[PDB]
RNA sequence: CUUUAAUGUUUGAUGUUCUAACGUUGACCCGUAAUCCGGGUUGCGGACAGUGUCUGGUGGGUAGUUUGACUGGGGCGGUCUCCUCCUAAAGAGUAACGGAGGAGCACGAAGGUUGGCUAAUCCUGGUCGGACAUCAGGAGGUUAGUGCAAUGGCAUAAGCCAGCUUGACUGCGAGCGUGACGGCGCGAGCAGGUGCGAAAGCAGGUCAUAGUGAUCCGGUGGUUCUGAAUGGAAGGGCCAUC
RNA sequence: AAUUCCUUGUCGGGUAAGUUCCGACCUGCACGAAUGGCGUAAUGAUGGCCAGGCUGUCUCCACCCGAGACUCAGUGAAAUUGAACUCGCUGUGAAGAUGCAGUGUACCCGCGGCAAGACGGAAAGACCCCGUGAACCUUUACUAUAGCUUGACACUGAACAU
RNA sequence: GUUUAUUAAAAACACAGCACUGUGCAAACACGAAAGUGGACGUAUACGGUGUGACGCCUGCCCGGUGCCGGAAGGUUAAUU
RNA sequence: GUAACGGGGCUAAACCAUGCACCGAAGCUGCGGCAGCGACGCUUAUGCGUUGUUGGGUAGGGGAGCGUUCUGUAAGCCUG
RNA sequence: AGGACCGAACCGACUAAUGUUGAAAAAUUAGCGGAUGACUUGUGGCUGGGGGUGAAAGGCCAAUCAAACCGGGAGAUAGCU
RNA sequence: UUUUGUAUAAUGGGUCAGCGACUUAUAUUCUGUAGCAAGGUUAACCGAAUAGGGGAGCCGAAGGGAAACCGAGUCUUAACU
RNA sequence: CCAUAGGUUAAUGAGGCGAACCGGGGGAACUGAAACAUCUAAGUACCCCGAGGAAAAGAAAUCAACCGAGAUUCCCCCAG
């Protein structure tokens, strides 16, 4: 049968031009006020999926 | 002889755990991937030459 | 017992030694209190982290009445 | 922890606000500070409000 | 508007009396050779009882399960996150139910900047006033001080006082540090707007290192991002934030 | 004390000597009145203790009668078993050796016997621990639920009085 | 008297007796989706449940806790409107 | 059961201090053989006085093979 | 008269020995308890598995019972050997 | 076999013979190989039918951004050296 | 009292069996989630009813999107 994508991971990772995957930073949901503005500012932009984690994202997204 | 059934003691996961690099097809990082950071032989400077 | 607790080591010490070429903004040493003091072309962070304010070679020197240890950058 | 978080709302009406904390036992008077408003790109006076 | 007296209306609350629903495991008749059942007659009960849906309470009566780990076996006791010193063998790192202590905050000033200032302790005098209050002088030289543990630091003070203040700024960020990762930390400089200085300049909180909690779900504000025929909207997204 | 941890409590009786028994003492660790208290004739393959009789129970075994065991003939199993040319000692060694080291002893092979060893045989240890095992059982563990119970509506109407 | 057929026959269970409590008979209760049946072709001198366990002498104090029973003014409170 | 030189035995066959021998391993060196790999000489899909060097091995990774049954080759070939 | 006495049949199963790859997957031998009763027994019938039945031991329910047996889900699952 | 470690007095096996365990389907990634190549390839189905037809589709040649959008750029920001 | 219930005849029809497939009425748990409640397993196993050679479905109060398509069933895509 067709492989089923992990739908939770498909809603959080997008494939990039060179095959990478971008995801949003953690730690920015509901305890952010006590965090310095510089810390929040660095967490706002999108990030690249790490070399250690490359296999898991691709595994969750086999068709994309 | 890993990944061969329940009786083997390494079945249904093949000793690979739950959704890690070792359980994925073609997964695992090669030697020296250091999480995203420039590895130690690059934070640190190169030195010497072969004569 | 009521002990057996510690914190992760923070990896202080000298990262770039004497005579090493560094880029501007590179931190030379991370410390607790001014073990080293900032000299020429060297800045001091809010946690006493000394960083390079210019490109050049790292030089350690001892000057002044207090016999303190200073870090300076010779920008060629 | 008995100090409670508050929000400082800009008076310019942009709707931008900052958040901080204040001691309720002392300093009953409202907090007034001049802070930068990104919407109008100017430093304006921010007034204390209630987080909700 | 109040105070409302009466007035019809519309819903209920009881109480009383009915019969016609309904009940009869009352009597009698028939089906009928029948202690079933059905029908008829009659009596009694009666808008209850009883049953259905919904709903509150109760419910080991009956089910499906949970009931942690580390640990000089286990149980009991203790411990589980974070900070400081030692252990740690002069880079980094380094364990034990090893040796010692702390944290789950506080502060719109205890922040920023400018200007100024320098301590403990002791001695000698001096109303009440004493071992110790404020005064004067001397010695001392940080043996003090640092919002709070410990270590390091601090006189250019990071300590103390005064003036003016909100940079406890927004968008960013070269280059670094440290983590397996999630992540955490440092950062010159750039843009826009500030504050203090005459200016050079300094300010992206606090001497530094503890004062903390991922994701999902839901809440709040903002937003021409989306809007399942179209215009809206709902909802979702993004930003701020609980 | 079916209840007393200290404990063989203390005293008395019984014995030559009684941690048991019997009588008291009360200091009831931690009895107690229908989860009954105390007594109680009779009953008991009931528990404990004592006496007489009686005896090979014993001091201390002896003999005898039978059935096996032993021999012959016939029939003819079983559990077990890596392979064996299967000695002692001391030491070593997955830390208790027929098999290793050293050394001693021992002609080859049956039969009747005894069980010290072969960590003998039997049965993937019942004790202990572990697994994010199983099952039953308990409850003011959690979530439900049968049942029970409450009200509304429906089956279900009329009249009158407040 | 009964009991662990196959390691336990007992001081265990039962027992007569006693007390509490429920039950008015289309009885309570129990078995049954229900009909029905048992209870009982019985009717409180009856039946069910519970504990105690002949007989003798007796069975004291506590209703705070937990249940049960009674009360119903007030507080709180579902479906519904 | 001697049981604290392995035993015998030893007054040096012990110990101390100097030597020169010898024994001693699958180490090393010889003389053959096989295989992997590296840069060369010519030639190089082949290979050549090649040469240098390597070749203990579980988990595990890489590479190359043997044999078995069946299908094609095969209405061929082997066979009273 | 008697859940009276002694004691065969009958029924029970307290002690000891044997037996334990047995004559026997619970018996035999010598003793033992009850033996007109809550006795015992024949032949039929009824109660069915979260159920029965139980003078109550978690006993018994076809040599199997803290949830019978048979088939199915089912090649349950087994971080263990 | 399992172990830091077994002649171990740890597990397994009386012996022989036979049988007895890395497979299958689909999808996906990587390597090798073959074909074509900025293109490659068809699936069902049709079809005298392993051909041929069928390009329905799929992957690739363009990305950035949550998205609208823009596009060898794009996002971030008022704007980015 | 007619009636009705009921009763007696006479005609037809049905009863049961049988593999799977089908429609409908009921309907698990183990398991997976590395526990376990929602969820999964699964409307599967199983039970029951009914029918046929097929059954079921079926001739738009359907989709589309401002252009249009034109009952149902089945296959490949769309698409994990
Ligand atoms: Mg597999
Ligand atoms: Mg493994
Ligand atoms: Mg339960
Ligand atoms: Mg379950
Ligand atoms: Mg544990
Ligand atoms: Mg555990
Ligand atoms: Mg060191
Ligand atoms: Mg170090
Ligand atoms: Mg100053
Ligand atoms: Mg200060
Ligand atoms: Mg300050
Ligand atoms: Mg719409
Ligand atoms: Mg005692
Ligand atoms: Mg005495
Ligand atoms: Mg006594
Ligand atoms: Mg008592
Ligand atoms: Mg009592
Ligand atoms: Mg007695
Ligand atoms: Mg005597
Ligand atoms: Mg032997
Ligand atoms: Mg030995
Ligand atoms: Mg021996
Ligand atoms: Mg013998
Ligand atoms: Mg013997
Ligand atoms: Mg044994
Ligand atoms: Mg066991
Ligand atoms: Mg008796
Ligand atoms: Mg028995
Ligand atoms: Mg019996
Ligand atoms: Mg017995
Ligand atoms: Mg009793
Ligand atoms: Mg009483
Ligand atoms: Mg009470
Ligand atoms: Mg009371
Ligand atoms: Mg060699
Ligand atoms: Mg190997
Ligand atoms: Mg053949
Ligand atoms: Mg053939
Ligand atoms: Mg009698
Ligand atoms: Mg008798
Ligand atoms: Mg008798
Ligand atoms: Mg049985
Ligand atoms: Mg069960
Ligand atoms: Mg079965
Ligand atoms: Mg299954
Ligand atoms: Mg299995
Ligand atoms: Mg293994
Ligand atoms: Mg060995
Ligand atoms: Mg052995
Ligand atoms: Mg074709
Ligand atoms: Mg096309
Ligand atoms: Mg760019
Ligand atoms: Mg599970
Ligand atoms: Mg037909």
């Amino acid at each position: 049968p067709k492989i089923k994508t992990v739908r939770g991971a498909a809603k959080r990772f997008k494939k990039t031009g060179k095959g990478g995957f971008k995801h949003k930073h953690a730690n920015l949901r509901h305890i952010l006020t006590k965090k310095a503005t510089k810390r929040k500012r660095h967490l706002r932009p999108k990030a690249m999926v790490s070399k250690g984690d490359l296999g898991l994202v691709i595994a969750c997204l086999p068709y994309a | 002889r890993l990944g061969r059934g329940i009786g083997s003691g390494l079945g249904k996961t093949g000793g690979r755990g739950h959704k890690g690099q070792k359980s994925r097809s073609g997964g695992g990082v090669r030697r020296g991937f250091e999480g995203g950071q420039m590895p130690l032989y690059r934070r640190l400077p190169k030195f010497g030459f072969t004569s | 017992t009521r002990n057996g607790r510690d914190s992760e080591a923070k990896r202080l010490g000298v990262k770039r030694f004497g005579g090493e070429s560094v880029l501007a903004g590179s931190i030379i040493v991370r410390q607790r209190g001014t073990k080293f003091h900032a000299g020429a072309n060297v800045g001091c962070g809010r946690d006493h982290t000394l960083f390079a304010k210019a490109d050049g070679k790292v030089k350690f020197e001892v000057k002044g009445p207090k016999n303190r240890k200073f870090i300076s950058i010779e920008a060629e | 922890g008995i100090r409670e978080k508050i929000k400082l709302v800009s008076s310019a009406g942009t709707g931008h606000f900052y958040t901080t904390t204040k001691n309720k036992r002392t300093k009953p008077e409202k907090l007034e500070l001049k802070k930068f408003d990104p919407v109008v790109r100017q430093h304006v006076i921010y007034k204390e409000a209630k987080i909700k």
